[PDB]
């Protein structure tokens, strides 16, 4: 059927997934995730959208505020927006995977809620599409794609011009910060390119 | 993040080999997660960061891939024109232009909600202004708008079948990464992806321009342009998030420089070292790379010059002698809390002072404490991240190197005085600190081992756990977050490919409301410690010959 998912964990716990769509497929891969990491995927949830002070205090406003800064929320929603219903489905179907664990977890927290959620004293809500996807735009754009120290270097730049006058200070800049370095190892050998 | 492929001509008993060790920190509850997927035209397995819908590492019995963070530039910031009067407003091509701004509201858990405003430009997000000079900056990601296409990118190339396929997926992932194939014949790849600016001629790409129209970009570079290759003529692919190729540029952070003195050159001297590996040699990198000290292979040399005409009587020539003895190799004392040699705390303490007394006094306060860091870093927890050369260090390299170093040397960092003299006031140095705390019997000193944490706060410093549930590891190991090793047309098995994993703790971070851990809470926690693997399954034979437990849900949209 069309309407199965069937789920077999191996000898580690590592779930496996059978479906025959999409929507089926990834349904199935959002419901073993909320099995398996339901706290740590609310706290990253909170962590890549700025909403973690409201749970945990006035020690995350600073860490909230620049989380928002960071980004265009409107952007990302006009993306998901613009995607076809297979691609759309991807997304669609994982929300809806966590959110059918999420409503027994909710229903029965004598036994289901994560230890967790009452030791910080709060519950899971459910999500949405966006929210799956901020989850690999906050730790997987912003952790290894963001990276600049531009305003940083014209500061450094500027104190060495003030110490070695004009030409020199920028001179010491290339012997600090050079743009490249032939002698560095490549992982492309150069009879290749 | 480092990452070895090995194809046909360099590989024993098998056609390809593939082994990754992506490093993002240790924490609590694993990093990633694991997963198969099949049906709706998917047949994987492997695991994922943050249980990504698409899996960064992992096979589909035709092909493998895997990753390494790329460090190109695809950042850039524009210095945004602004007006005392006509707030709100910016110059762009001769008009001045609105901003786009959106109020936000912070709700706080006990305190007073807090509101403020984020301003955005054609550029991108301001990150900061200076009304004394009337300039904000807008920070311009060459990804931007492209991030849910990266995203799916990485799902879809779980799908390809062959190089053709899985480098048009290549071609749609934005973020500067870079990305590895391997295959079932024995064919290896690699690219270094993402999306790049096509800057203005003129453009120093480490420093900020002019938003007000000339200086925007002419648009992004072709895919034609990233640095790719296949089936290379060495048998094999090493990084450790060093440079793809000859004359490419890195990222504009200052502490991020592609020198001479490379961690990825630790990697090559094994690959180089055997004609051929067998699947058990190439796993064993991973050891090997865990324990060898980075520093020793680049200023061996220069000490070793230095002290050649001293006295045997001479404790830095002693100090010296030891570490000509020594592999680099840092292994645990019994005690399972010090090193076996002292090594490691030697040259940290000389790269401290040679720092101190070079690139650090060239340099302008506070700028000079960019420069300072020997790369041995460490608290009590030990590092959260990779060991690497720090940037002092690479600095140092090249003025060691003096006229064999392609980097022209404007301010002479050894200040006139020759270099055996500064590299001797160093080991003076050295030996003074270091025998102060262990005495002169340097057969006898017994310095401490970097230890390893599974943290209870995620990256970002938010709780993902009870602080409790944080777990400690005796021996430092500069290795993957993970390891994967999958090994295509084993002659050793019927199976055409054979995969392995380890994540730790474990699969699940679940704990039942009255405190009862989960089965697979830390099942693989030791596994980690001791090099160890476990077998990852493809088949459905695999599957349900290793099932533990079967849950079928009937459900429609
Ligand atoms: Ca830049």
């Amino acid at each position: 059927s069309s309407s199965e998912i069937k789920i077999v964990r191996d000898e580690y716990g590592m779930p496996h997934i059978y479906a025959n769509d999409t929507w089926h497929l990834f349904y199935g891969y959002g419901y073993v995730v909320a099995q398996d990491r339901l706290f740590q995927m609310e706290m990253a949830r909170r962590s890549t959208q700025g909403t973690v002070a409201e749970v945990l205090g006035k020690d995350f406003v600073k860490f909230d505020k620049d989380i928002r800064r960071n980004y265009w929320p409107d952007a990302i929603r006009a993306q998901i927006a613009a995607l076809s219903p297979e691609d759309m489905s991807i997304l669609q179907g994982y929300a809806d995977g966590m959110n059918a664990w999420i409503d027994k977890v909710n229903t029965n927290p004598e036994t289901l809620l994560p230890k967790q959620f009452n030791t910080f004293g709060f519950t899971p809500k459910r999500w949405e599409p966006f929210d799956v996807a901020m989850i690999f735009v906050g730790t997987m754009a912003n952790r290894f794609s963001d990276s600049t120290s531009e305003i940083d270097n014209l500061a450094l730049l500027t104190a060495l011009k003030d110490k070695y006058g004009v030409s020199q200070g920028m001179a010491v800049f290339n012997q600090l910060k050079w743009l490249v370095n032939p002698s560095a190892p490549t992982t492309i050998a150069v009879q290749e390119s | 993040s480092n990452m070895w492929v090995i194809g046909k001509s360099k590989a024993q008993d098998a056609k390809a080999i593939m082994v990754n060790g992506p490093q993002f920190g240790w924490y609590a509850p694993a990093y990633t997660y694991g997963i198969g997927l099949h049906g709706a035209g998917y047949d994987v397995t492997g695991n994922t960061p943050f249980a990504y819908p698409g899996l960064v590492f992992g096979h589909n019995g035709v092909i493998s891939w895997g990753s390494t963070a790329g460090f190109g530039d695809d950042v850039d910031i524009f210095a945004e024109r602004l007006s005392a009067e006509k707030p709100g407003y910016y110059l762009h091509n001769g008009k001045w232009v609105k901003m786009l701004s959106r109020e936000e509201t912070i709700t706080v858990k006990n305190g007073q909600a807090e509101t403020f405003t984020v301003w955005r430009t054609v550029h991108g997000n301001i990150l900061q202004t200076d009304q004394t000079t009337q300039t904000a900056y807008a920070k311009s990601r060459a990804w931007d708008g492209k991030e849910v296409a990266s995203l799916l990118a990485w799902t879809h190339q779980m799908k390809a079948k062959n190089w053709q396929e899985w480098t048009q997926q290549a071609a749609k992932q934005a973020l500067t990464i870079n990305w590895y194939y391997a295959d079932v014949n024995g064919n290896i790849g690699y690219v270094h992806t993402g999306a790049y600016p096509d800057r203005q001629s003129g453009h120093d790409p480490r420093l900020p321009v002019p938003g007000t129209g000339k200086w925007d970009w002419k648009g992004l570079l072709p895919f034609e342009m990233n640095p790719k290759v296949y089936n290379p003529q060495s048998g094999y692919i090493a990084n450790w998030n060093n440079s793809p190729q000859k004359d490419y540029p890195a990222s504009d952070l200052f502490a991020f420089l592609w020198g001479g003195a490379d961690r990825v050159t630790e990697i090559d001297r094994l690959l180089e070292q055997k004609p051929r590996l067998t699947a058990d040699q190439a796993w064993d990198v991973i050891r090997q790379t865990s324990r060898q000290d980075l520093n020793l292979r680049l200023f061996l040399p220069t000490l070793q010059a230095a002290t050649s005409g001293l006295t045997q009587s001479d404790p830095r020539r002693q100090l010296v002698e030891t570490l000509t003895r020594w592999d680099g190799i840092n292994l645990l004392n019994d005690d399972g809390k010090t090193w076996q040699q002292p090594g490691s705390a030697i040259l940290n303490v000389w790269l401290t002072s040679m720092l101190k007394r070079t690139v650090v006094a060239a340099v302008p306060m506070p700028f000079d404490k960019w420069y300072s860091a020997s790369g041995y870093e460490t608290t009590q927890d030990g590092p959260t991240g990779s060991l690497n050369i720090s940037v002092g260090a690479k600095i140092l390299y090249e003025a060691v190197q003096g006229d064999k170093s392609p980097i022209p040397q404007a301010v002479d960092l050894f200040a006139g005085k020759p270099q055996q003299e500064v590299v001797l006031a160093a080991l003076e140095d050295t030996w003074e600190t270091l025998s102060k705390r262990y005495g002169n019997n340097v057969s006898n000193w017994k310095t401490p081992a970097m230890a390893l944490t599974f943290r209870a706060n995620n990256f970002f410093g938010v709780p993902q756990a009870a602080a409790e549930e944080t777990r400690h590891q005796a021996e430092y190991q500069n290795r993957g977050t993970e390891n994967d090793m999958i090994v295509f047309s084993p002659t050793t098995s019927d199976r055409p490919v054979l995969a392995w994993d380890v994540v730790a703790p474990g699969q699940s971070g679940f704990i039942a409301p009255d405190g009862t851990v989960d089965k697979h809470y830390e099942d693989q926690l030791k596994m980690y410690e001791n090099f160890g693997r476990k077998s990852l399954w493809l088949t459905k034979q695999d599957v349900e010959a290793h099932k533990e437990s079967q849950e079928v849900l009937h459900v429609q949209r």
